[PDB]
DNA sequence: TCATATTATTACGCCAGACAGGG
DNA sequence: CCCTGTCTGGCGTCCTCTCACCTATGA
């Protein structure tokens, strides 16, 4: 399938997403160190050995993801700063998410 | 694809102990090789010298 | 290597081995069904110069 | 067009199958037909249950074999293949069939 | 007396060089100096059928067989003929024609295109079959039944644990 | 998408090493 | 046959950093 932008994010907890907004996208002023979040990304893992639950959680929410692999974007090891501009730019036919 | 240049029952598996087909993941379970892909599940390091 | 666009810049090596497994397919299916000898003999330095 | 026949005994399970099928291929198809129920089977039995006699005296059983027939109006390229990892649950024998 | 010489094209544009050479003779009009033109034949598609459709027919390696004559003239009408390389022979100077005892054996297995062959085959369960037709296109499995009176093998897309058993046909699917 | 298979520029500077030519 | 122009191959500095750009075809 395809990735994922939003912030419901596996393996972070309230530190790492606290410079994040509610759709993955840092903030526009946040002023980052070297190595936090700045576009939190997930992509597609899999069932493989799907159990009881896993598979009761294949057929309750209906998303099959599920845990994902983190591909989030980070600050290379550093470098300061502030962000000052976000772009995003959108292939035609995709769903725009809030910040979008 | 089977069996051009880069091919995994000349030249073995992509994955360690990862067979093609998969069929043997156990470590109780090595050295027997497979019979749907006909890969022997060992290591992908054999794919830098066959 | 994959350039993460989509496709893959090969190396020239798997260029050369496809050249001269084409070339070489190819004269074994000349061989054959029995092409007239000028053609194999063109199909021969073919593969001679891959 | 895709048809899917799910069979089970139980029919909250088989329910429970048919709704996962249709996600699977909503997401990445389109115009899943639905989850059409046919007719359950109730295959019946009575047996003597006395160890030597008494005729009269008898335990009626049956086994309600349930049917949901969902069907794939369009197969894609991703949608047919997606199947193949998704396996359901168990005790719910499914049966794709394409045209 | 016109005799055969073989000609040597970019390979795939080849039915453009026959006509691009088709028109070359009719624009300088030595009419007299070409017969024909031969090209990709043979067609046999993939395995057996007896029905239309299938194509995917190709024999003719890049090669373009001319029925001609041997002046300078009309070899360099031939080498001016976009597309071309040149001729395939001993030398450049005299290039070379190719056969003849070989013409009257290739004459007959010409006349025998359709008439009595198609030899039968064979199979068996093991070790798995290919599908590159229809939505099981891309996918592997097993015959675990091979129906020789309706030509039809039992093969389950085989998914790892419990798969469901189709039928394809031989052209449908690769041994 | 899945096999088909190679053509219309020149403008370094020695320095060895092998080769056809000729008194 | 021993000089001889002439032609063909084979060299040509290490280390590092930034950026962009990547085969056509096709019923």
């Amino acid at each position: 399938g395809p990735e994922e932008i939003t912030a419901d994010i596996p393996n972070v907890g309230e530190a790492a997403l606290s410079k994040l907004d509610e759709s993955g996208i840092v903030y526009i002023g946040a002023e980052v160190t070297g190595g936090d979040i700045l576009v939190g990304k997930v992509t597609p893992k899999g069932e493989t050995q799907l159990t009881p639950e896993e598979k009761l959680l294949r057929a309750i929410f209906g998303e099959k993801a599920s845990d994902v692999k983190d591909s989030s974007l980070r600050v290379p090891n550093g470098v300061s700063g502030t962000v000052i501009d976000v772009q995003v730019f959108t292939r035609d036919g995709v769903e725009k998410d809030k910040r979008a | 694809e089977r069996d051009g240049l880069f091919c995994a029952r000349i030249f073995g598996p992509v994955k360690d102990y990862e067979c093609l087909c998969g069929k043997y993941k156990r470590l109780k379970h090595r050295g027997v090789i497979c019979e749907k892909c006909g890969v022997e599940v060992t290591q992908t390091k054999v794919r830098r010298e066959r | 290597v994959p350039l993460d666009g989509g496709r893959f810049a090969t190396s020239d090596l798997n260029d050369l081995y496809r050249r001269v497994i084409n070339r070489n397919n190819r004269l074994k299916r000349l061989l054959d069904l029995a092409a007239p000898d000028i053609i194999v003999r063109n199909e021969k330095r073919m593969l001679q110069e891959a | 067009r895709i048809r899917i026949r799910l069979k089970a005994f139980d029919h909250r399970l088989i329910d429970q199958a048919t709704a996962e099928i249709v996600e699977t291929a909503k997401r990445t198809g389109a115009q899943v037909r639905g989850p059409i129920p046919l007719p359950t089977r109730k295959e019946r039995f009575t047996v003597l249950i006395s160890p030597h006699v008494n005729k009269d005296a008898r335990d009626q059983y049956e086994i309600r074999t349930h049917l949901r027939l969902v069907d794939i109006v369009e197969p894609t390229e991703k949608t047919v293949d997606a199947l193949m990892r998704l396996d359901l649950a168990a005790g719910v024998d499914v049966q794709i069939s394409l045209g | 007396k016109k005799r055969w010489y073989v000609v040597q094209a970019f390979s795939g544009f080849e039915g453009r060089v026959a006509t691009s050479l088709r028109e070359h003779i009719k624009l300088h009009n030595m009419e007299d100096l070409f017969g024909e033109v031969m090209v990709p034949t043979e067609e046999v598609v993939e395995i057996r059928g007896g029905q239309r459709r299938k194509s995917e027919r190709k024999f003719f390696p890049g090669y373009v067989l001319v029925q001609m004559v041997m002046n300078d003239a009309s070899w360099h009408l031939v080498r001016s003929v976009p597309r071309v390389m040149g001729f395939i022979g001993g030398t450049s100077d005299r290039p070379a024609p190719i056969s003849d005892k070989e013409v009257d054996a290739i004459m007959n297995r010409l006349q025998q295109v359709g008439d009595k062959p198609r030899p039968k085959t064979l199979f068996e369960p093991g070790e798995m079959v290919r599908v590159n037709d229809g939505p099981f296109a891309d996918f592997n499995g097993v015959v675990e039944e091979v129906d020789y009176e309706k030509s039809r093998l039992k093969v389950s897309v085989s998914i790892f644990g419990r798969a469901t058993p189709v039928e394809l046909d031989f052209s449908q699917v690769e041994k």
